């Protein structure tokens, strides 16, 4: 068992092509640990604010000061959460956001192979750190499987057959698993990413007024990692087992925003329910961890509770057990998309909510004046003293 | 307009069955033959909920029965309502189940469930706008639990959004007509737990016990328990069928009695019950209905409710009556009694009241709880469960039909995961750790 | 020449329209058929008042209204009802499945499939009408309908007409009693349309009606009926100044004028004064001053609120019957005198006016006494901010554990809106408290200098 250590990560992306070409506007603003973001409409009232464990300025390209590269998440992030994964223990990454936002670039990265994203620094990091350690007295073992939820069903990817679905089971000792889940080995990243461009090629899409390219469900990308050893005995044994799960979660959804109808409508809800239980689960790990940190008292179990959508119900070792959990949103700066980026702000404050609040300084002149009249006092004390 | 299609498997399905469309047909004023002669007219303004029309101003029911052996659908057949269902809904076959939940829902309903669908699927088909199925089984019987878990999960795979309800038969603590019956009960509760809106929780003890007490009969039959099970039954769907001053569907009753998708079984009660020749002693009002509708003894689930705390309650009244006195009376009821209501709900009791009263009673009301205590009945039956699994005990009748041990595991678990959820919001506090 | 259209929502709202239409018939002597006899026997008057009624060639009158609903088993009852033939066929129901105490179910999927006749229907009736004064809606809290379609007809109505008036009579959640268990989330999602949209609002509680029936008229066990025949009482004395003759007659527009100080504060209360039963409307005098005090009382309120616990913002007295200024201006005098009422600092006058000739009509069957004067008053106050504060603990109650919400998210709506509105209540409850704060002392920092 281990604390739920959950992180809070939000990204800000530069713009494209299309709001390069309008004249949009900026409404994102950061500072330290605070997100705030304004109304093109309503600019009168005050900006919405948010806090989160970590806020990441990709806008502008070319910036040297406070740019969030890249390799700088990696290193929040990845190189911790693989240093988790090697002492034996689970590891879970959740990426959301909404078309536009930037999901994918964070989850992968540009096609240059210039500037990686998390997939292609963790696994480049795992197989090189295995390949220049390995030794005569012990083995490794990597696997990858790929599968989607879809309305509550589960699907195969890799496996090229007739898209049926599969029949979700649980095993007494290793819990929840998929009978018939292809499962494959993997030599280096190019085994990975031939992989995960044959699955994503068979991935369920639908076009929406958002969007003509919209994710309709969820993703699960599990790499099966096993360490062996090889002592001076006869007796030659798994030394431990660990999981790595690299989650592509579908976005929120509203009709005032989808207006189709029938089938598009449904896949709808049951993204926004399945949504809404994983914020609860999140959500209740983050408090178990806090408890008994403040107080020492644990709070019996809380029973956590799974069983109640596929996807927390498949992923039951990796949220709970000995495990760790990261969450990066992505965010789009258009001012026209205001709502987009409100409901993924609202979305991603859960999952220990971080206290936020605003600053407002004063009046320049006024500031000048208090300056004035404090040298002025301090001078009068010169003279007095 | 709002049509229910109702179905009905096995043997005590069948029965419960044939006692609720007696009892409607006389509510709508029905012959047995099928013709109309009833006396007001709000009778025939709703009847297409629960019957089709035929040429000759006849009307045929939605019923379709299923079974695995005969003899139930000739005793039907041979009765006093046997006429007024279709003859082309009469699904069954031979050398039935035989107790035994593998050949019920793996070897034998295998053969008949395609029937059986075709047949839902043509009645379906010609309803104008289907709100939701009904149906009417036992646990612990094979081909009931079988067929009716294998027919709920195939009709919720093709019709997703409509409202999906049933009237289960649990096992009674001490009362047992079979020895095999932990073993059906656990592996279909695994079922229901997954495929269904609601499900009211029936148990022959309870019902014994009004009988006995209640009602002061000296030779209970099963023909009485029926009854009162239809009362409930036709209770609960009223406000589809005639006017009233406020309306519940079932689709209100669902959004408004669970709280989370999981936590969808209930107790059923109805009042009043004045055991005849006591009539003229007890004054039928508003407060004496309630009164006896929250009683403890009253409740058809064979649990007791103050072992735990309600998390919601539902009350339809039929008759004509004052709002004033409802709704004080139910304030009255949750603030003498706020042991036994959860905190965190600040209301938890649905009101509706219909204007047509039953055939003979100036007024009527039916119950609707969920509450805690019913994870009793779960509890024990796993603690028969275990006792049984332990040293395998009537094992190979089941994995000669082709079952791996291993689904049985992963009931025995998703039971224990429903006390647990249940569990949670039954202490009186939660603070401190 | 002054019309209005009422639109009627959910069974409340349905009921309430039952009500109401029942007695402007009585009042203006048309028969349930649609027939006026009694312009026959005239011999040609004005009776067929345009306000609520339209004529046709055969001496046929319909009423200016719509009805709407997604229940058959409510309209039903009209259509083969006492009044079966006194309404258009055009009643707009949805023959499907019912929104079902789901805001969502009736604004973003079965809300839909029926805006669009409903909207067309008001459309033929707005373009009969040669100079509109504004709309009447009717609706509920709590219900499914009564919120969503409310919002979703309001959404389009602001939309299409814009500069027309709204005016709304709703069913608030008692503090106590209430007939549902996800009524809060109804209330408080619907409250941001109420706000944005409608101009003035005006609440009732149905735990105050019933101490009414009980305390004044010696009815012990109420129903509905009764309920809904006071409401509709109200809403007449609202109207009576643009049918009847007077001295002083005041418009729909005035009421907005002279009672809103400030866009987002526009939820007054109402009461009416001469609620009494034929046994003791004797021993009595009922005179001006009499049901003047009355409307004051804290006892006689529509809304379980407290008027003694914040201030008078600004009052409207609306006089029917044998009633003369004087006795108007007398009863006004005493009144500023007491300190028992409290009026805010920044308004002197706080008082509107307005006097009728008609005195009310009797529903036969009813329970109200038959008397020679009545007054209607509307204040708008500061004391309806406690109602709220008691329904928004409710609401946290449910919200910190997401009880009930899988069924709003599995119909189009993401869980955020449901915080996005409770802020907006909080920041409607904060300017209440701050229009009431008594101006600061000497408010223009301090004077006195040289001359
Ligand atoms: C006072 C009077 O007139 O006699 C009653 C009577 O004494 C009582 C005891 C009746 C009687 O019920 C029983 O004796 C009984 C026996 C076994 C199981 C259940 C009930 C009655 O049989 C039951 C019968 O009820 C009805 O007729 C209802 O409409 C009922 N329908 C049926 O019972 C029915 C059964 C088969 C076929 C058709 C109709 C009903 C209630 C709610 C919703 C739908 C239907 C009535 C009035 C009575 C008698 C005759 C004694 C009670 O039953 C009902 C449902 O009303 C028992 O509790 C009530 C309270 C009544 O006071
Ligand atoms: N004063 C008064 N209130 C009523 C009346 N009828 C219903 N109500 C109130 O309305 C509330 C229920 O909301 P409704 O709008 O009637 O529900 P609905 O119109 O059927 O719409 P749905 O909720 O979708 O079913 C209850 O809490 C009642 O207090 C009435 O006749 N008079
Ligand atoms: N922080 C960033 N810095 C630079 N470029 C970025 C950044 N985030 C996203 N991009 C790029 O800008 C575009 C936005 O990403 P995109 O592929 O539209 O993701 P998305 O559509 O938001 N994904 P999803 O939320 O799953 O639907 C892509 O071309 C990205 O490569
Ligand atoms: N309430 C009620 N229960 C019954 C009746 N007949 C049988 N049962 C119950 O059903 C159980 C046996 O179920 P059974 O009908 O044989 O299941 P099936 O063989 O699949 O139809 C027994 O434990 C009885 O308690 C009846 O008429 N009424
Ligand atoms: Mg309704």
């Amino acid at each position: 068992m281990a604390g739920a250590s959950v992180k809070v990560a939000v990204r800000v992306r530069p713009f494209n092509s299309r709001e390069m070409s309008r004249d949009s506007k900026c409404i994102i603003q950061m500072s330290g640990s605070t997100t705030t973001i304004v109304n093109p409409k309503q600019p009168k009232e005050t900006p919405k604010s948010f806090s989160f464990d970590y806020s990441y300025w990709s806008h502008t390209s070319p910036e040297d000061i406070n740019y969030a590269s890249q390799k700088q998440v990696y290193r929040d992030i990845g190189e911790e959460m693989l240093q988790h994964a090697f002492e034996g223990y689970n590891v879970c990454i959740f990426a959301y956001g909404q078309t536009g936002a930037g999901k994918s670039y964070t989850m992968m990265g540009k096609q240059e192979k210039d500037q990686q994203g998390i997939i292609p620094q963790l696994c480049e990091d795992l197989f090189s750190r295995i390949n220049d350690t390995t030794n005569d007295n012990m083995s490794y073992s990597v696997e990858v499987s790929y599968m989607e939820i879809y309305c509550e069903r589960v699907r195969d990817l890799l496996n090229p057959k007739n898209k049926g679905n599969l029949r979700v089971r649980e095993h007494p000792l290793l819990g929840p698993y998929v009978e018939d889940l292809s499962k494959l080995a993997v030599t280096s990243y190019n085994d990975i990413q031939d992989l995960m461009d044959s699955g994503n090629k068979a991935r369920t899409v639908a076009a929406t007024n958002m969007n003509e390219t919209s994710s309709r469900s969820h993703a699960v990308f599990n790499i099966i990692f096993t360490q062996k050893r090889h002592d001076a005995e006869t007796n030659i044994t798994t030394e431990k087992v660990s999981k790595i799960s690299l989650v592509d979660l579908a976005g929120s959804e509203r009709a005032d925003s989808t207006g189709a109808k029938g089938t598009r409508l449904k896949e709808g809800a049951n993204i926004n329910k399945s949504l809404t239980t994983l914020g609860k689960v999140i959500s209740a790990l983050a408090e178990m961890d806090s408890g008994p940190n403040k107080n020492k008292k644990k709070k019996k179990t809380d029973f956590i509770l799974y069983r109640d959508s596929v996807l927390t119900w498949l992923l039951r070792e990796n949220l709970g057990g000995n495990s760790r959990t990261a969450m990066v949103a992505a965010l789009s700066p258009a001012d026209i998309n205001y709502d987009e980026t409100l409901s993924t702000l609202r979305y991603a404050d859960r999952a220990k909510q971080i206290r936020c609040n605003a600053v407002i300084n004063e009046d320049p002149n006024n500031k000048l004046i208090r300056e004035l009249k404090d040298e002025v006092t301090r001078l009068r004390d010169l003279l007095y003293a | 307009m709002r049509e229910i299609v109702h179905i009905q498997a096995g043997q005590c399905g069948n029965q419960i069955g044939a006692k609720f469309w007696e009892v409607i047909s006389d509510e709508h004023g029905i012959d047995p033959t099928g013709s109309y002669h009833g006396d007001s007219d709000l009778q025939l303004e709703r009847i297409n909920v629960y019957y089709n029309e035929a040429t000759g101003n006849k009307y045929v029911p939605r019923a379709i029965l299923v079974d695995l052996e005969p003899g139930t659908m000739d005793s039907v057949r041979s009765g006093p309502f046997g006429q007024i269902f279709r003859p082309d809904n009469f699904v069954f076959g031979q050398s039935g189940a035989g107790n035994n939940w593998a050949k019920g829902h793996y070897t034998e309903g295998a053969e008949l469930v395609d029937s059986v669908l075709d047949v839902v699927r043509k009645e379906s088909e010609s309803c104008d706008c289907l709100q939701g199925f009904q149906l009417t089984h036992s646990l612990g019987g094979g081909t009931g639990s079988g067929m009716g878990t294998l027919l709920i999960s195939k009709i919720r795979e093709e019709y997703p959004d409509r409202i999906m309800n049933t009237f289960s038969v649990m096992p009674s603590p001490k009362v047992s007509d079979t020895v095999v019956e932990p073993y059906n009960a656990t592996l279909s509760v695994h079922q229901l737990v997954e495929n269904t809106d609601e499900t009211y929780c029936i148990d022959n003890e309870a019902l014994y016990d009004i009988c006995f007490r209640t009602l002061k009969l000296t030779t209970p039959t099963y023909g009485d328990l029926n009854h009162l099970v239809s009362a409930t039954m036709s209770g609960v769907t009223t406000c589809l069928r005639f006017p009233g001053q406020l309306n519940a569907d079932l689709r209100k009753l669902a959004v408004n009695m669970v709280p989370f998708p999981r936590l969808h079984f209930f107790m059923p009660g109805f009042a009043p019950l004045t055991s005849r020749g006591s009539q003229q002693y007890r004054a039928l009002t508003v407060p004496e209905l309630t009164q006896q509708m929250f009683d403890s003894k009253n409740m058809m689930a064979a649990c007791d409710p103050r072992h735990g705390r309600y998390l919601t309650v539902a009350a339809i009244f039929r008759g004509r009556m004052s709002m004033k006195e409802v709704d004080e009376q139910m304030l009255n009821v949750q603030n003498k009694n706020s042991s036994y209501f959860v905190e965190w709900i600040p209301n938890n009791v649905k009101t509706a009241v219909c204007d047509i009263p039953p055939r003979g009673l100036k007024m009527s009301a039916t119950f609707i709880g969920n509450s805690t205590a019913i994870q009793e009945l779960f509890k024990r039956i796993s603690e028969q469960f275990t006792a049984m699994f332990r040293r395998k005990a009537f094992l190979h009748w089941y994995t000669g039909e082709g079952m791996d041990e291993m689904e049985f595991t992963e009931a025995e678990s998703n039971m224990n995961d429903l006390v647990s959820e249940y569990q949670q919001y039954q202490d009186a506090t939660a603070d401190e750790q | 020449m002054r019309e209005c259209i009422s639109i009627h929502v959910g069974q409340a709202g349905v009921q309430i329209g039952n009500a109401c239409w029942e007695l402007y018939c009585l009042e203006h002597g048309i028969q349930p058929d649609g027939q006026m006899p009694s312009d026959k026997t005239i011999g040609g008057g004005d009776d067929s008042f345009n306000t609520f009624f339209s004529e046709t060639g055969a001496g046929k009158h319909v009423p200016r209204a719509v009805f709407v609903d997604l229940e058959p088993t409510v309209i039903d009852e009209v259509r083969t009802g006492t009044y079966r033939q006194l309404f258009h066929p055009e009643q707009l129901i949805t023959g499907k499945e019912d929104a079902a105490n789901n805001y969502a179910r009736g604004h973003y999927t079965i809300g839909k499939e029926i805006i669009d006749l409903v909207l067309d229907r008001i459309r033929k009736l707005a373009d009969q009408c040669t100079g509109l004064q504004g709309f009447l809606v009717f609706h509920s809290f709590g219900g499914g309908t009564g919120s969503g379609f409310t919002s979703l007809l309001m959404e389009r109505l602001s939309v299409d007409y814009g500069k027309k008036s709204k005016l709304e009579f709703s069913i608030y959640p008692a503090p106590q009693v209430s007939t549902a268990v996800v009524e809060p989330y109804n209330s408080i999602l619907t409250t941001h349309t109420t706000l944005e949209h409608s101009d003035c609002a005006f609440m009732v509680d149905n735990e105050a009606i019933y101490d009414i029936c009980r305390r004044n008229l010696d009815i012990e066990r109420p129903t509905y009926t009764n309920l809904n025949r006071l409401i509709s009482q109200i809403v007449s004395s609202i109207t009576a100044s643009l049918r009847f003759d007077g001295a002083l007659n005041v418009d729909l527009t005035e009421f907005q004028t002279n009672l809103v100080p400030y866009p987002r504060i526009h939820f007054p209360l109402a009461t009416y004064a001469p609620v009494i039963s034929a046994e003791k409307a004797y021993h009595e005098q009922l005179s001006v001053a009499e049901i003047t005090n009355a409307c004051f009382e804290p006892a006689n309120q529509m809304v379980k609120c407290d008027p003694r616990h914040g201030k008078y913002m600004a009052c409207c007295l609306l006089y029917r019957g044998d009633v003369v200024p004087k006795d108007v201006n007398a009863a006004i005098a005493t009144i500023k005198t007491k300190r028992s009422i409290q009026f805010v600092d920044w308004c002197p006058t706080g008082f509107k006016v307005g006097i009728n000739y008609q005195p009310p009509t009797v529903v036969p069957g009813g329970d109200l006494a038959k008397v020679q004067r009545a007054v209607c008053m509307l204040s708008n106050t500061t004391a309806i901010a406690e109602a709220w504060a008691r329904l928004d603990h409710k609401f946290d109650l449910m919200y910190a554990k997401r009880a009930f919400v899988h069924w709003y998210v599995g119909e189009g709506m993401e869980e955020g809106e449901f915080s996005e509105a409770r802020e907006d209540m909080a920041a409607l409850e904060k300017d209440y408290e701050e229009v009431g704060v008594d101006s600061v002392e000497g408010e223009g920092e301090e004077e006195g200098e040289e001359y």
